[PDB]
RNA sequence: UACCCGCAGAAGAAGCACCGGCUAACUCCGUGCCAGCAGCCGCGGUAAUACGGAGGGUGCAAGCGUUAAUCGGAAUUACUG
């Protein structure tokens, strides 16, 4: 169950966008 | 300090609804011959007994210690009273030993048990992961006067170590280790992704405690390995050189395997009859470290994983023993 | 099916007098009339082409004292009738009975001389109307019923009316306490500050 | 019975949705890509006006929301066009 478990996706490997990064640009920001 | 001493005592106190009413109850139907006439009453009752005598001298320390402290503990600690402050560690230790005794006791928790190490997803920043886990459950073992057995361990290509199967053996090994198995999660900025994002990385633990003629093959590779077939798990070791010594460990671990997968099936049999994400994570940017279960958090990292840390796996223990 | 909580809330909110309290005291003495309600009542954000028509939709509603689907209705009305249609609609607004009464002056505000219509102390052409929404045709005599003369709360209102400006499409006597209804409003006649234009577009929208 | 007349006493009688933009209405606390939200765009990875709680506000009101179902917007089957 534990090796199943581990492979299955919401343990998938997650990254995160950047705000002044490279793939940084919002077109709309949150807030108006 | 006084406070926490007060706060652990209460603990104690929450254990004495339980004994009173069911020594009661024991005595009125249980202690009696013509009840006694049945074996399986007899039993019940001698378990019941047991809670009992647990809670009689124990209990004594929590009550007397607390009691003869504030005459004397009130306004002097250092002339006269040295002894009596200090005279409470004491308690504190009784107090410690009852705790402790509460959280073990609980099937198989003596034997020792032999952790696999299994990473995630990430790849090669995963085996990083998985093997910085490795280490910092050997530095625990250092640190509460086991010896490790290494058993299995296998490098991953780019970095890191893909698998590893760590046995350690003595003192109430299984019941430290028993809570942690299951997911752990780095979420740490790669070093190995030039851009230095976040990233989340995992751990499988299988932690498991250690306890046919023609249906096994043992091959060599001096290595060794022991494959069940009818079940399908094979092991593999490589601690020692000598060849015999090796299959002698292999073949323990194989036997642990065995169990582990009878009484669990069993288990979930009679539940049919009648956690969900990471159990821990580890987020070093934030130097922060939550047990999703448990609700606890500790803000040095660094000072779990160079050692495991014993107070966390106390927490665990406890909350292991309460669904139990 | 009334509006009962704080009255001088829904003034700030709009940004006007509304007349909601009796007016023997100013507006600015009781509140910050300036400062619209709230704890971000100072904070002045620039109003969307949508919002400000609601807005005034709002004042109109509130000065009258009129829920939405009865506004809507009369809205309506207006619109089905012949020539202008906000201007229609003020008239329908003007020519409900509390109002009238409170134009007249037995009310101190509006609240009041509705409070008066539903409590059976105002004859409409010597028969007693209950009911606020009720429309006051032209040359329809409107007076205190003799039972409801006597409470010094009328005399009062009277009083306060006397001192406000006297509407022309009203006769009125303060001793009798009987008015007449003699014409249906004009738009010049009522206050200037409300646009009957951008509640028409509302209701278009 | 409708209707009228008398009696007492503020008495027996206010909720529902929403407040990132579209869309009227904003702040603090908790959480920390979780738990959750969500019509569309999209929020949440430890200062969230977008989750949950509060206070404040807005809109409807003896109702107010959600879903289903039609036309409308859709000039997006366009005869008008
Ligand atoms: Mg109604
Ligand atoms: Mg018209
Ligand atoms: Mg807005
Ligand atoms: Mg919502
Ligand atoms: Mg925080
Ligand atoms: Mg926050
Ligand atoms: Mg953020
Ligand atoms: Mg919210
Ligand atoms: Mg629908
Ligand atoms: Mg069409
Ligand atoms: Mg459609």
């Amino acid at each position: 169950a534990i090796e199943a478990l581990l492979h299955d996706p919401l343990f998938r490997q997650r990254v995160e966008k950047n705000k002044k990064g490279k793939g940084s640009y919002m077109r709309k920001g949150k807030h108006g | 300090n006084a406070s926490r001493n007060a706060w652990k005592a209460s603990g104690g106190i929450f254990d004495i609804p339980q004994k009173e009413t069911r020594l009661k109850e024991l005595e009125r139907r249980l202690e009696d011959p013509s009840l006694w006439n049945d074996p399986e009453a007899a039993r019940k009752v001698s378990q019941e007994a047991a809670r009992l005598r647990r809670t009689v001298d124990t209990f004594r320390s929590l009550e007397s210690d607390l009691q003869g402290l504030l005459e004397l503990m009130e306004e002097l600690p250092a002339e006269e009273r040295e002894a009596l402050k200090p005279e409470l560690e004491e308690a504190a230790k009784k107090l410690d030993e009852l705790y402790h005794q509460t959280l073990l006791n609980f099937p198989h928790a003596e034997k020792n048990a032999i952790l696999t190490i299994q990473p995630g997803a990430g790849g090669t920043e995963a085996c990083d992961w998985a093997e910085m886990l490795l280490r910092m459950y050997t530095r625990f073992a250092e640190r509460q006067g086991f010896q490790v057995e290494v058993v299995d361990l296998t490098p991953g290509p780019e970095a890191g170590i893909d698998y590893a199967q760590i046995l350690v053996k003595g003192e109430n090994a299984y019941g430290l280790l028993s809570p942690e198995a299951g997911v752990h999660r780095l979420v740490r900025p790669s070093p190995f992704d030039a851009s230095g994002r976040r990233h989340t990385s995992f751990a499988g633990v299988e932690v498991i405690p250690e306890v046919k003629p023609e249906e096994l093959r043992i091959d060599v590779m001096s290595a060794v390995r022991v494959v069940h077939l009818p079940t399908g798990i094979t092991v593999t070791c490589q601690t020692t050189r000598s060849q015999i010594k090796n299959k002698e460990l292999a073949l323990k671990i194989l036997k642990a395997r065995l169990y582990e997968l009878e009484r669990k099936k069993r288990e979930e049999e009679l539940k049919a009859l009648r956690w969900g994400s990471q159990i821990r994570s580890y987020v070093l940017d934030k130097n922060y470290v939550k047990d999703h279960r448990t609700g606890l958090m500790r803000h040095d990292p660094e000072n779990v994983l160079d050692g495991d840390l014993m107070d966390l796996i106390w927490a665990g223990l406890e909350w292991k023993a309460g669904r139990r | 099916a009334r509006y009962l909580g704080p009255k001088l809330k829904l003034s700030r909110r709009e940004g006007t007098d509304l007349f909601l309290k009796s007016g023997v005291r100013a507006i600015d003495t009781k509140c910050k009339i300036e400062q619209a309600p709230g704890q971000h009542g100072a904070r002045k954000p620039r109003l969307s082409d949508y919002g400000v028509q609601l807005r005034e939709k709002q004042k109109v509603r509130r000065i009258y004292g009129v829920l939405e689907r009865q506004f809507r209705n009369y809205y309506k009305e207006a619109a089905r009738l012949k020539g202008n249609t906000g201007e229609n609609l003020l008239a329908l607004l003007e020519g409900r009975l509390d109002n009238v009464v409170y134009r007249m002056g037995f009310g101190a505000t509006r609240a009041e001389a509705r409070q008066l219509v539903s409590h059976k102390a105002i004859m409409v052409n010597g028969r007693v109307v209950n009911i606020a929404s009720y429309q006051v045709s032209p040359n329809d005599v409107v007076s205190i019923r003799e039972k409801a003369k006597k409470q010094s709360r009328v005399k009062a209102a009277l009083e306060l009316a006397e001192q406000r400006e006297k509407p022309t499409w009203l006769e009125v006597d303060a001793g009798k306490m009987e008015g007449t209804f003699k014409r249906k409003p004009e738009r010049s006649d009522l206050s200037a500050d409300i646009n009957e234009h951008l509640i028409v577009e509302l209701y278009s929208k």
